[PDB]
């Protein structure tokens, strides 16, 4: 059968919403809690998980599709999977957020900015040719340039509700962002079949 | 005390069940008239560097102060062993050894890759391609794997696809690796693409029904594409009766100087490809002239993981 | 003044409740979604999760924080001391799996999924036993129910979730609690007030 | 263009800083007899993993080493006292010498050049060199030009007492007086059948340097190493308070396990980090020459550099 | 273009020739009941410790900052693994492959851990008689020596160990001369030390030794006659006094065995329970090791 | 005990005198506007092979080199100029910048000999200045320094690549062999040399003259006689830069002055001390090596070799 | 058969002579050669005497301390050694030596820069070796060194020049070097050659 991993934030509404317009027997909201595993009546063992550990799944064979956002694919290291299908939902981006007078500012020292995707921010600042220090932050980065911590930042921006209530604006936009279906190879080479099957389903709606 | 993340430990059995395989398969070699050859442990880093990343080899300074690395290819040292022969004569050799290539801790990757592979330089265009294909499979047989595929693919094909796709092999490239279908769709959308070379782009990426290919590809009225595909095609009859053939025109070749033929093979219990080949005459005339080069190389640590995958 | 983070999770609790019984401002709206306060006492305080609780001590972004040993021993960072330490939290660091765990005797390596690589490898360290770790931010417990790995290490307070998972702790590793780390150079200028605070929260 | 994470790059700002400080230094010391000594770049891997520490193995990994032509290892200028100290070893009249130095150093650092400038005593009379070497840090603080700032000194042979008197657990307790650990040390305390005046002393040294406070804590332990020890220091704080008040840290732990007895080290508000450390190690100069009185400290011009930009701000 | 002065290049018929004997090799350990192992090829610098140079071990840097080697020796690894067993047994491990060093090296070997004392070293010395017949060199020699006899003999020559062990190295007779003028040794360990130098026929060494009124000597070269009587049978064995203990950490037997085609030795191997002290606690550990380029050297330079 | 071979040792009064002069010459440098900056202690060797001099300046194998920890290979300061140049480019305002260096460079150099591996220079960068204010600006600097290390008997020599090429290219494009024979002054070779071409009589008294002279009137002419705009402009050139400078310190002209660096542009410049067998200070303009990063601008300066000047500070007393 | 291979210099004469009171046929028809007892011997320069003997060119080979002791080769046995002659390795200087201290390192001129680097090394001083191939003397009378470490037998030398013997370094001589694999092997004959070249 066809085994997939969901990542349990918002995304998985996403899904568990594109698979019933897909008509499929979405069934996580009633044994939603305390149970980390789950069969359907269209033969999917479906397993739900943080993304790092989506995709960590995914990559030990342990589930052949994933659903995980561009975001977190782009800052993984892994690479060995298949994004066939792309549900564009989440209107999420990677941008460079900071004070208004950051680009007036002439620093002598280097940029620090504060970041929960290092690699991002690390890829970004070398298409701009400049070398800098990132401080990693795991919680809400708008405190990175508010305390003192960072002179700016690179985070997702949704709305920009969460900037501007902290007096922080876009710089500039890095990437869109938007939940992905990775496939795992080995498990598109043999069940090619089903695994498309649902693509092509998973794209009609 | 314990071991670093940069050395790999095999089991026991791990040993006895790699040493097997060596077995049959150094009886199958020697059969074939392969001669094994043994490559330094260490190289000047210039030669691998020369064709990559230094950042993936294991590298330091010599006395004389140059950087020398860890065997990092087999290939290369038995291609350049084959220039150090003036006799115009056609050779087989064969390797069993590992190669040293830095990975990413705390994902389970390995350092230390066990392989076993051969090379063929020299002999006939059109009957090395069939003999390596033909030990290639007669390998993969030895190896005591039950579910198992062997993909075939042509590079002139997919630089020929590049070329008709606005030339613009940058992007279909990572489409490809990625079968990234809808960022194919807007591909397709951004320039006015042909019915037939879109119809074409579509389908590669999902399929390889010999049936549904072949229309589509003489289709495009292509010359490039029909010929590459044809040869494609006819691999896929003369091995047929081995073991069934499986075509992918939507194959990226691994290496970007690869002449045309290219193939790997995969098994249902393994991530990674256990036996990956192709033709890249283009080496050998790094070093001496053009001739036919192309060998594949058996990945040995995929291989028996993939034994044990199976057992359970 | 004194600059004081405490991490967003349940340690918050702990905190607010222990600088309460200290007689210490407390601003419990703090269920109020900024970022910085201000108290009576001149603490400014700051939340987030633990390994940034770390990263703003390292930084001098603050003088005091308030995280868990089990975040302490797994974060690489060392340079802080660790003046008072409230015990609280029964949580310990385990390793888990499944009953059948210690009698099977594999010919290969156990493979051990975990929150907490460092801890991980470090115990299977002095234990003698090269091992493969798995990193898993979350629910760790799934590393063995799918077949994702043999056994694990994480926190286990109650242990009501390895048990309805079928798994059982094989050997405890050490004791968790809430620890209130001063950064070293707030220590050597305001050492009187941290002192200060460290003997009243001592009660 | 692009850079290493192993190369430190100063702005032109910085060096022209760096070399004011130098400038003022450089007077400072050749007015008070002290020759400057450049030593050389790269040193025999035998001379530092050998005497650096003991009864253990020394460590490789911070330095950057290679080979030689005729096949040795060698490695770059790692430290500065030890060549000094050689250098002294290689004179033959029994007189005091006074070095200085002023460059950096070469060790690798694991997340993230070493600038130093210091001096180095040798042979002078043991009461008049620690009194020197003191007056002379306390000098040198006053010409970096830092606002706010404090000279901590301490005594091993206190530590050292200190440490046996608690049923010899050097190993632990340096550990816990390294993390001020405070609760480790009141279970260390528990598990043993420690005496009150021992006790009591062990809870404050880990956190406070009121002279008074201390002073009583000392004498009721009755022992005349640790009141010894400790008069010791509480002499040098009123030696040297009219320059600068100075700090008295027993609960200091000797940086190098080869300290004789005084060792201090001082430090910036703005700098996390210590501008300047020191300590007379008479055992050095054991491992060439007799035995001497050797002390001196080092400047690190990296931190007070950093520590004079954070500083303005 | 060239090669670095570390890479080696076998010629095909090396190799042939190598893969060859591994076979005869792997055929006759199986048999004996030798498990072979491949240890890792990277292992942290601390470990290579226990052996008492890092300037003969390729080095460098990992991810997060330590130092890691190449494979320098194949015994420790296994002595590790060996420790990595809570199940107190006998080990007979095997190993084919090479180590990386410098110097201006495929090896093929075999441990033994945990067996009975007296069964071990005859065991291991059999085995390594019997790996010889397998090699393929026409005239070779196989000497056994005993370190207790040496250090015995240091002590016995006024502790200098220092010295004597440069003067057996060398061979330096003048050398020894002057050493027995400055220390008036006693008739007897001069006699010996004279003697040891140039010569194991046994009948000659036997005498010297008896007379030496010493304990530990006498019953050290017993130990090596014995062995000398119970493996004649299969290759003459040959005794040497003056065999100055490869590595400080042998335990009292160690032997090494010669062609008459290759300077260097084609096996030297011995009892070193000290090894699994650094681990595990005290039990007997023995195993040799063969220097297959030496060995394929040999049988290049034997045939013409 | 014992030190490596591989390692200079000064003397403490050879430290004192070391650092005396630097500080003329720090008060001097300052006084004429020039930051001083100290640039790291390791490279990317790619930085430092990406060079290929008109001799053996550039070679990995007299650099020291190792492993970083991501695996690429550094090298240890080989040279001064490229990192101050690379400094230069990452400007963001196209001002001129006044830039000095007081350090050592390591590099390579063969066992049991005189020979230095610890070199340590002094010398200056003068980058986006203009043209001719700039090559004033330096010749004088370079003989001011000159005058603050206090040697008794030297000499200050200027050349011309541009006239040096110009020769070469007049002498059938022989370059690859004039060089060679403009290095060893071999006078055998250059006559050989003469022999097998149908140099112009002009031309061939040239050549024989550069190798061994600096009289300003005997080369003049030599010049003016080929006729050629080139060797003559470039001459005057010289000519000018002798008589401007020529109240501050008598300034020779060398045209058989073969430049160090393949990418020296034009002005190139060493003065030499009678106690000292290497050059005290050398020097020149090379705005090829601003190409490989930033745009074309005016790039020169010099370098004064520590080692050597107090070498000859020693060997001059005596 | 044995192999020997024999220095060229002074020390010729001393082996062909040792050989003859001990009985060989002694050839000095030469400018290889076999002899009646079995002896391929073959002649040239220490270093090469040497080099012959690494390579297994000959089993047994004659040098001296001297180059022995320079000569980074180790792998041989030092069996017999004829105490012939006188030579020692010396530290020459002018007289006002001891008395001069300056302000630095000393330079020392040798043609043995390994013998002159271990000896000082044992003194403590570390110093700028300068290496010499002909007459070592000349390097304090020219001013290119300070001192020397040459081989000084009779004195004749450094007297003639205004130079002293300023310390001892070690007793030179000419020794029997042998080949260790041939000495495994052909252990008979090479002891046999020993204990005979031994009477004299
Ligand atoms: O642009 P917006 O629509 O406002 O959304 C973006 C915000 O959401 C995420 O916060 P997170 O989930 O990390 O919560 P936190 O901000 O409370 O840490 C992210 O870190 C941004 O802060
Ligand atoms: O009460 P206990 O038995 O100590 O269990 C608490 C667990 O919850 C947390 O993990 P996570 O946030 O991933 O939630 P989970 O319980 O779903 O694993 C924590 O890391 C423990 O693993
Ligand atoms: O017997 P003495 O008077 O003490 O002389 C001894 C010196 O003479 C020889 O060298 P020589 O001067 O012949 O130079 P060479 O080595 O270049 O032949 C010999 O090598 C000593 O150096």
């Amino acid at each position: 059968m066809i085994k997939i991993a969901i990542t349990k934030g918002r995304i998985q509404k996403q899904v568990t919403k594109l698979l019933e317009n897909a008509d499929y027997d979405v069934e996580p909201i009633l044994n939603l809690g305390r149970e980390l595993q789950i069969k359907t009546k269209d033969d999917l063992q479906i397993i739900f998980g943080k993304p790092n550990d989506v995709i960590t799944f995914l990559e030990h064979g342990i589930v052949d599709i994933g659903f995980v956002g561009k975001d977190t694919l782009d800052e993984n290291d892994f690479d060995d999977y298949y994004e066939l299908l792309y549900l564009k939902i989440g209107q999420c981006i990677f941008a460079l957020a900071s004070y208004p007078d950051f680009s007036n500012k002439n620093f002598q020292r280097h940029k620090r900015i504060a970041s929960k995707y290092p690699r991002v921010t690390k890829k970004y600042f070398a298409q701009k040719q400049e070398d800098i220090e990132i401080i990693k932050l795991e919680g809400s980065v708008e405190l990175g340039p508010v305390v003192g911590l960072a002179d700016a930042i690179v985070d997702i921006v949704e709305t920009g509700n969460t900037l501007s209530a902290n007096g922080l604006e876009v710089i500039e936009k890095i990437s869109d962002i938007s939940t992905r279906m990775i496939v795992n190879k080995s498990s598109f080479k043999f069940k090619k079949d089903k695994i498309i099957e649902m693509v092509e389903r998973l794209e009609d709606a | 005390y314990l071991l670093p993340e940069e050395s790999a430990e095999m089991t026991l059995n791990q040993v006895k069940s790699l040493r097997q395989i060596e077995g049959r398969l150094r009886k199958l070699f020697s059969l074939k008239n392969y001669q094994e050859v043994m490559p330094p442990s260490f190289e000047y880093t210039q030669l691998y560097t020369a064709l990559f990343n230094q950042e993936k080899m294991f590298q330091f300074i010599k006395h004389e102060g140059q950087s020398i690395t860890l065997r990092y290819d087999f290939t290369l040292p038995l291609v350049r062993l084959y220039s150090q022969i003036k006799d115009s004569t056609s050779a087989r050799y064969s390797y069993f050894g590992k190669i040293f290539r830095k990975e990413k801790r705390h994902k389970g990757r390995s350092t230390e890759n066990y392989q076993i592979g051969i090379e063929l330089f020299g002999e006939s265009a059109d009957k090395s391609e069939l003999e390596i294909l033909s030990l290639a499979l007669q390998v993969i047989e030895q190896l005591g794997l039950n579910k198992t595929v062997f993909e075939i693919g042509s590079a002139k094909f997919f630089q020929r696809l590049c070329q008709l796709a606005d030339g613009s092999t940058e992007l279909l490239t990572e489409l490809l690796l990625k079968k990234d279908l809808s960022g194919l769709n807007a591909f397709i959308e951004k320039n006015n693409f042909s019915k037939e070379l879109r119809g074409l782009l579509k389908e590669i990426f999902i399929t390889n029904e010999l049936s549904r290919l072949e229309n589509l590809v003489t289709n495009t009225k292509d010359d490039v594409l029909i010929s590459s595909f044809d040869q494609l095609k006819e691999f896929s009859e003369k091995l047929s009766m081995i073991k069934p053939i499986i075509i992918d025109l939507g194959m990226v070749p691994k290496m970007d100087y690869y002449t045309d033929l290219m193939f790997k093979a995969y098994s249902s219990a393994a991530n990674q490809p256990i036996l990956s080949g192709g033709r890249y005459d283009q080496l050998l005339s790094n070093f001496q002239e053009e001739a036919f080069a192309i060998g594949f190389c058996c990945h040995m640590d995929t291989i028996l993981k993939a034994l044990e995958r199976q057992e359970l």
